[PDB]
């Protein structure tokens, strides 16, 4: 559900926009969770929202 | 006497280090994104994050980076573990098959049964019917050559 | 029953779970091994097992 | 055993799933008080009857059990020399005709292969109470020609 | 696999077993029907002999 949701934002967000994430990649091994998560941060991040 | 319950990758590798301790894991089915809640002893879970991410629509360059930040030792488990259950998955399906043939055979062989008791019985019966018109025959034609 | 300690149900089902949806399982305790950890995510049923 | 776990795991429904399957209130007075032991043999011996009366269920007739009341009130109400209601006589009265039934239940079952010594011994051990069940018959009824 | 592979040729077999029995069965019964004329006809003949 937090994956769907977030594969959604992904598809919307830009420089204007305001982004809250609670527990990125949170459900899973923690090791490929905190991976997904740097990543997903990585993709937000460059498009400076 | 003690069960447990796990989601850490050290704890992935826990039992087979010990003496007396065996690691096990409950199946998922990523196909459907849902648990078959079958416990399997012996194999240990394997995480699937990224191959749900993708069934889900997360980008395969988002994938790709995360892979990236994964240990090389991480990659190998989990790809070990889907190979295991892929060859377990070929064993079930290639099994459900040889039970439903063996079931075919078994039901074929008792039919060739039932048709060689009927085979026997109708021969028996005919080669009695013709023993029968045979000696009724011969009778009449002894009681003509007597008159 | 025995006082050695030593479980085998096979294909047990959660009492209190659906007779339609009750996944059967062969779990085996306190011979060979005397404890089990149940790996992976936490999607299996782990809590019901 | 800790009461919190039986309580978490929900072991009180377990044993409503039980209980919905009673035909008196008897075997739900032994299902209330059903908990965990340690005692081996009275744990073996109750599983045992269970399985056993499982074949019964399974291969031949079920139980009846209707009409069937605790008379506890009335059995020591009765023994004190304190005079009766005729609903606790209706009570004892319907007790004994289960007894009954039970008997020709039995009586029924035991012509098959393989006689099972405990329903036998149970069966055997009711007695022939039926002079007071014909006389609480022909005693507490409302019309008054029988009771001349 | 093995298992399945004798399982499929002892059922290919069984079926022209079937064929066989089948075919044996119409021959034994013309055979049986042609070995009764035969006799009437033999019993006839000695008779207007």
């Amino acid at each position: 559900s937090h994956m769907v949701n977030i594969v959604g934002i992904l598809e919307q967000v830009n420089e204007n926009s305001l982004v809250l994430f609670d527990e990125l990649g949170a459900g899973t091994d923690p090791q490929e969770g905190a991976a997904l998560a740097m990543s997903i941060l990585d993709d937000v991040h460059r498009t400076n929202a | 006497r003690v069960l447990a319950t796990t989601h850490y990758p050290e704890l992935k590798a826990y039992g087979y280090n010990r003496e007396g301790v065996m690691n096990a894991s409950v199946e998922f089915d990523i196909e459907t994104l849902s648990p078959t809640y079958k416990l399997l002893i012996g194999v240990p879970g394997r995480s699937n994050a990224f191959e749900i991410s993708k069934r889900l629509g997360l980008p395969d360059h988002i994938i790709g980076q995360a892979k990236s930040e994964m240990t090389a030792e991480h990659n190998e488990v989990d790809t070990m573990i889907a190979s295991l259950e892929q060859s377990k998955k070929r064993a079930e399906e290639e099994l459900s098959e040889t039970e439903s043939i063996r079931k075919e055979a078994e039901k074929l062989h008792k039919e060739l049964q039932q048709q060689i008791i009927e085979l026997n019985s109708k021969k028996d019966k005919m080669l009695e019917e013709a023993e029968q018109q045979a000696a009724e025959k011969v009778k009449a034609a002894m009681k003509e050559a007597e008159d | 029953m025995n006082d050695t300690g030593f479980i085998r149900l096979k294909k047990a089902r959660h009492p209190l779970l659906p007779p339609d949806q009750v996944v059967a399982n062969d779990i085996e305790l306190g011979r060979d091994f005397s404890t089990i950890v149940i790996t992976g995510p936490n999607t299996g049923g782990k809590t019901v097992t | 055993m800790q009461q919190k776990v039986l309580s978490a795991l929900e072991f009180h429904k377990v044993k409503e799933q039980v209980i919905g399957h009673a035909a008196s209130s008897l075997g739900k007075e032994m299902l209330l008080e059903l908990k965990p032991s340690a005692s081996i043999d009275e744990i073996k011996k109750q599983l045992d009857e269970v399985d056993e009366a499982s074949d019964i269920i399974r291969l031949r007739g079920q139980a009846p059990f209707g009409g069937l009341v605790d008379i506890r009130g009335a059995l020591r109400r009765a023994e004190i020399g304190s005079v009766l209601s005729p609903s606790e006589f209706t009570e004892i009265s319907g007790l004994l005709y289960a007894v009954k039934q039970m008997k020709h239940f039995i009586t029924q079952m035991a012509e098959d292969g393989v006689d099972i010594p405990l329903i036998h011994q149970h069966a055997e051990q009711l007695i022939t109470l039926s002079d007071l069940e014909r006389d609480i018959n022909s005693c507490i009824d409302d019309h008054g020609e029988v009771l001349d």
